[PDB]
């Protein structure tokens, strides 16, 4: 949230984002897929001497079909293609025990947990 | 009954995706600029770092909620300059090439329904709204894309490589996903031509008029400014101390007796935060399984044709076409409804010479004097034949046979 | 682990150590010492209880998820796009990973395409013939009927067509003939 003043310490490639002010980060015109989320279409990298780059991320290549009126495109060859989806099913099974962990071995402590009705219930 | 007429219905349907990024601080809105409150804090030992740390986890969140829902497209499809689609008129939801925001006239429609100083209140104790990863005008190319795909290759762009095909050949192959065969499109395109366009003139003539529709999408914003302007008003009270702001404490009392006042605003302000934290935690979950559903919906009615009855709208499903709202979606779903139907009587099957027909798709019917054979879905009577019926057994079990003949189209031209 | 460090907290105490308030305070005193842990240890023990109450949704909305795709990947071939992995899907292993399952979809993509001319319907004797199941291509001058997935030309005949009305209403319709493959066997 500042505008780019209020900075304590700048240097060289201040860069302004709608997210805020960027130091550290040469900006470019090219346009990479998003390694490094930075916000409001903005994402950053490591690259090639190395530096850091600060870029608007592109969404993917751009074709346009070649519609027409009386014109199809029929397949000749297919390609069997083996994938994996990973999935979480369950986790760990933990037990706490309040008398053990708020009191210990201790008895003078129990007797004042005893005002809480049913809390560890 | 069988029905003799049809009706294209376009209907919507909007579903939430995502809601507003948030952060807070505790140095700030516990405390503010004083020390001796913070010395006191550092006492309780990580309840703020869990705090920090639940609302960065939704956040992230919900920039992956909409990654889910729209970017399903690996290529950046563009429509032919030539609008030549049979004419079926796609011209309302395709985005404009004149405004400087390219959004289609139903989506301005859909944004300008939605009414997302009382921010700067909030900023001022430590309170900040982030600004979402994907801006409106790149979920606009996505669903732009995604209705520039759909219109021009069919259902092939969502399983590898699109592939060009006439769009009134593919209403055609959708029409033989529901039970009607393919001439009864290519012999009425034109009336549904007439009717889909017409159907399409009343979706933005009911967004545009006095109607509650997006109001599911609304609550969602006035949830979330409901629980914020709480949480600040929560600021102004006693919790039992002398005075409810902390600089006059310190300006008037000493240490010794300050400290338990400042003691019993801090546990109140870790209460009222703790508390707001949680609902947070709840409603993030109702958010993630909304932007689940509107995922599988995007994969499977758009990206291809469903068979599950009520999922992608009521009738026979044909297709959607995606549209965005402020944090959200909007679905239009293009159904088949059977509109005039008539009685018949029908039969299970018709004894020829001791044999028994049956039809190999399709029903008996009868006019009063004499029997044909049509098309479930719809009213096409054709003549009964042997290259039409399959025989198998004969005509004692079954319950009810009737007499009849059957054509066997090849006797006449061996004569 | 944090659970564990709210153990090493004052909470406004004199000291973090039970029996170090015990050994050194007589009780009178020591009650209200030992309230204020207690209170700030049940605190920090509803903390976690509700997180893990909150996380245990997610898991089971997991696991259902696991279970329809086991159910309906695995025990039979899907017709749901993209549920069963990217193309058309054909079969699926199940494999256990510890805490989760993996899935192993085989699917179907095709690799190569060609551009063809299509026509709705052919007009051969003032009626209009429809593919019975396919679609017509042409290879600049003869005309074949082929299956929509896949390459494969045939001859157009009339045990393979279907004739609905006469070529006047329909839109793209060409001229055309078609074999009838019974005239040359009578003779
Ligand atoms: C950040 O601060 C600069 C400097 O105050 C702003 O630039 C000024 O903008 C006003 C608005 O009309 C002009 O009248 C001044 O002449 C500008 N001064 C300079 C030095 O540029 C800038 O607008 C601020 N950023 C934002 C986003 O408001
Ligand atoms: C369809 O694709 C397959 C493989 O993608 C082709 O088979 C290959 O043929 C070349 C030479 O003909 C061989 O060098 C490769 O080893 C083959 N691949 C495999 C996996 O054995 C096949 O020829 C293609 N068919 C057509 C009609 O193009
Ligand atoms: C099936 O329904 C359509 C429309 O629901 C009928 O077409 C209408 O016909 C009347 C008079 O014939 C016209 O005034 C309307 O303008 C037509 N509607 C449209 C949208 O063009 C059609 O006649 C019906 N078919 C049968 C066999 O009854
Ligand atoms: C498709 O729909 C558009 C939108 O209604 C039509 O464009 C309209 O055309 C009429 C002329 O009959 C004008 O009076 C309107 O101002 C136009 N509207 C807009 C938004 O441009 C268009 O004619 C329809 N048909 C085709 C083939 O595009
Ligand atoms: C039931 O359908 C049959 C076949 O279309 C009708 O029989 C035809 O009726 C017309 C009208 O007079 C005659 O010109 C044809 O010669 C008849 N065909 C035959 C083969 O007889 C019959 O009239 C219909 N019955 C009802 C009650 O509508
Ligand atoms: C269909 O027609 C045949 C004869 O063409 C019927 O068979 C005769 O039906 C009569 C009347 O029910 C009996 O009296 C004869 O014994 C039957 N067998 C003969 C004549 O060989 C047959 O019943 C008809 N199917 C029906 C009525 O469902
Ligand atoms: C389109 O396909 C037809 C049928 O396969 C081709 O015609 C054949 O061409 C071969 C090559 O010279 C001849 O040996 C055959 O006698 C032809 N058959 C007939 C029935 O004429 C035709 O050449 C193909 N056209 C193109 C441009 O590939
Ligand atoms: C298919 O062929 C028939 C004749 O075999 C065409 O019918 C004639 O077409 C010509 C040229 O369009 C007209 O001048 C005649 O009046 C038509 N009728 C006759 C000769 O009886 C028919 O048009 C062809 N189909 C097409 C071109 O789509
Ligand atoms: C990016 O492009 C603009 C116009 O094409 C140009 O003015 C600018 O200098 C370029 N960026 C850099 C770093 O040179
Ligand atoms: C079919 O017959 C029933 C019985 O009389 C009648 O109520 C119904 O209206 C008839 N169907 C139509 C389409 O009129
Ligand atoms: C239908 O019911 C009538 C009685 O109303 C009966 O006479 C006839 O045999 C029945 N037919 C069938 C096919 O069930
Ligand atoms: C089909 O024709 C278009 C138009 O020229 C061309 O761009 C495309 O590459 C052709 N298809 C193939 C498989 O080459
Ligand atoms: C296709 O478009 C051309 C104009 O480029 C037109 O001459 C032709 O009649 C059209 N055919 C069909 C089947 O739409």
């Amino acid at each position: 949230d500042v505008n780019c003043w209020r900075v304590y310490s700048t240097g060289s490639n201040v860069f302004q984002t709608r997210a805020g002010c960027l130091i550290g980060a040469e900006h470019v015109n090219n346009s990479y897929e998003c390694d490094i989320p930075i916000g409001a279409g903005i994402c950053a990298s490591y690259q090639t001497s190395q530096s850091i780059i600060a870029y608007t991320m592109s969404l993917g290549a751009e074709n346009s079909v070649a519609y027409s009126n009386n014109s199809i495109a029929i397949p000749t060859n297919f390609t069997i293609s083996v994938t994996t989806e990973i999935l979480p099913v369950s986790m760990t099974k933990t037990s706490v025990d309040c008398t053990m962990y708020i009191c210990g071995d201790s008895t003078e402590c129990s007797n004042l947990l005893l005002q809480y009705g049913s809390f560890c219930t | 009954a069988i029905p003799t007429n049809f009706t294209i219905s376009v209907t919507t349907e909007i579903l939430p995706v995502s809601m507003t990024k948030t952060s807070v601080d505790c140095t700030m809105y516990i405390c503010g600029d004083s020390t001796e409150c913070s010395n006191l804090l550092l006492q309780y030992g990580s309840f703020c770092t869990q705090l920090n740390r639940a609302l960065t986890g939704i956040a992230v969140e919900q920039d992956k909620n909409t990654q889910e829902v729209f970017a399903q497209v690996k290529q950046i499809y563009k429509t032919p300059p030539i609008k030549d689609f049979g004419g079926f008129n796609f011209s309302q939801i395709l985005p404009d090439p004149s405004k400087p925001s390219k959004r289609s006239f139903i989506e301005d429609l859909l944004f300008n329904k939605v009414t997302l100083d009382l921010i700067c209140a909030q900023k001022f104790n430590g309170l900040t709204v982030l600004p979402p990863l994907l801006t409106d005008e790149m979920i606009a190319q996505y669903t732009s894309a995604l209705l520039a795909g759909t219109i021009t290759s069919g259902w092939t762009f969502g399983a590898g490589a699109a592939l060009q095909i006439p769009f009134a050949m593919q209403m055609a192959y959708r029409f033989n996903g529901i039970g009607v065969t393919q001439n009864v499109l290519y012999e009425n395109q034109k009336l549904i031509a007439n009717q889909f366009n017409s159907a399409i003139g009343k979706i933005q003539d009911s967004l545009s008029s006095t109607a509650s529709a997006l109001g599911k999408l609304q609550d969602v914003v006035n949830q979330n400014a409901q629980a914020l302007n709480t949480l600040v008003k929560q600021l102004s009270s006693n919790f039992g101390a002398i005075s409810s702001v902390l600089n006059d404490i310190l300006s008037r009392l000493d240490p010794p007796e300050a400290e338990v006042q400042i003691d019993r605003l801090i546990t109140g302000r870790l209460q009222s935060l703790q508390t707001y934290v949680t609902q947070q935690l709840i409603r993030a979950a109702e958010i993630r399984a909304s932007a689940n559903l509107a995922a599988t919906k995007m994969s499977e009615c758009v990206l291809g044709q469903s068979k599950r009855v009520d999922f992608c709208g009521k009738g026979y499903h044909l297709m959607s076409f995606p549209q965005s709202a402020p944090h959200g979606v909007v679905f239009l779903h293009v159904t088949y409804v059977p509109a005039q139907e008539k009685n018949f009587t029908t039969a299970p099957a018709i004894c020829h010479d001791g044999k028994a027909h049956f039809p190999r798709e399709g029903v008996f019917v009868s006019n009063g004097t004499h029997w044909f054979v049509t098309q479930r879905n719809f009213y096409e009577p054709q003549i009964i034949t042997t290259d039409n019926t399959f025989v198998s057994g004969n005509c004692d079990v079954v319950i009810g046979i009737v007499n009849n003949t059957v054509y066997d189209p090849l006797q006449p031209e061996l004569d």
